């Protein structure tokens, strides 16, 4: 009842970037890995939006750093897609899988290279991203 | 059951996400959150048969246009949405259609034209103009409102029938 409802508010707070509302919801027992209907966790929404503080907070609270939404994106896919560098770094220092595949086989490197995020491509390669990784169509990142 | 891979495409702000969340959760989101790429899953009954809808809700924003190829390769059917007070978004159906054809190397890809926001008072895109566009393309045309829920099931269920 309540616990489910704290999850939905945590999702909203993580998306809308309310750094302190997040801290409260957690201490009222909210689930750090609550899912929206698209399968996003709070860490996906915070990584997507570029809220570094909220990303740090969620990880300090046991957030699953390699959680996958219904498309198969991890938070590292989301941060890379939109060029959030410090987020990409922090996710990687907390054990993010650098070669995690979405449902079509795309790594974070695939998405970063697709959208031209060159600084993300470099940081990904420094962290053991595979240059020859293929998606499910046989296509590499380039 | 049979799984149908449905892809919702169209310009920024036409109601792709609001249509989709109406189908899945039966509620209308008044708030714009720009979509990158979201997947939704629903087990439904269509024409008396149980099936699963695997729905991808896509980015209208042109900054993500390089991701289109990928979802055009994977989708079985495309819900081509415009808003009835958004001339540009109607005109953009052409660009979406052309890319789909090129990626599937085919002129016959399951597709439905969706004129969204039919609850709105004034409109700049004529019903006749849209009916004509759909007849040119040889595809069905459905008028929807994510706000009232009008034509929501009809639109998705119609795309399913086109995949069959
Ligand atoms: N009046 C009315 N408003 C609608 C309807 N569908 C969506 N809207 C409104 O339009 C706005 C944008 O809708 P949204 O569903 O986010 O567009 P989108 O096509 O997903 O845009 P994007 O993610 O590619 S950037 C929202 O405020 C939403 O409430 C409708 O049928 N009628
Ligand atoms: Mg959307």
């Amino acid at each position: 009842g309540r616990h489910m409802d704290l999850g939905k508010k945590l999702l909203e707070a993580a998306r809308a970037g309310q750094d302190d509302e997040v801290r409260i919801l957690m201490a009222n027992g909210a689930d750090v890995n609550a899912n929206d209907s698209a399968g996003h966790t709070p860490l996906h929404l915070a990584a997507k939006r570029g809220h570094l503080e909220i990303v740090e907070v969620l990880l300090k609270h046991g957030a699953d750093v390699n959680a996958m939404d219904n498309t198969g994106f991890t938070p590292l896919h989301l941060a890379a897609l939109r060029g959030h560098l410090e987020i990409v770094e922090v996710l990687l220092k907390n054990g993010a899988d650098v070669n995690a595949q979405d449902r079509t086989g795309r790594t974070p490197l695939h998405l970063a290279a697709k959208l031209g995020h060159l600084e993300i491509v470099e940081v990904l390669l420094k962290n053991g991203a595979d240059v020859n990784a293929q998606d499910k169509f046989g296509k590499t990142a380039f | 059951m049979t799984e149908y891979k449905l892809v919702v495409v169209g310009a920024v702000g036409v109601g792709k996400s609001a249509l989709t969340i109406q189908l899945i959760q039966n509620h209308f989101v008044d708030e714009y959150d720009p979509t990158i790429e979201d997947s939704y899953r629903k087990q439904v009954v269509i024409d008396g048969e149980t099936c699963l809808l695997d729905i991808l809700d896509t980015a209208g924003q042109e900054e993500y246009s390089a991701m289109r190829d990928q979802y055009m390769r994977t989708g079985e059917g495309f819900l081509c949405v415009f808003a009835i007070n958004n001339t540009k978004s109607f005109e953009d159906i052409h660009h979406y259609r052309e890319q789909i054809k090129r990626v599937k190397d085919s002129e016959d890809v399951p597709m439905v034209l969706v004129g969204n926001k039919c609850d709105l008072p004034s409109r700049t895109v004529d019903t006749k103009q849209a009916q004509d566009l759909a007849r040119s393309y040889g595809i069905p045309f459905i008028e929807t409102s994510a706000k009232t829920r009008q034509g929501v099931d009809d639109a998705f269920y119609t795309l399913v029938r086109e995949i069959r």
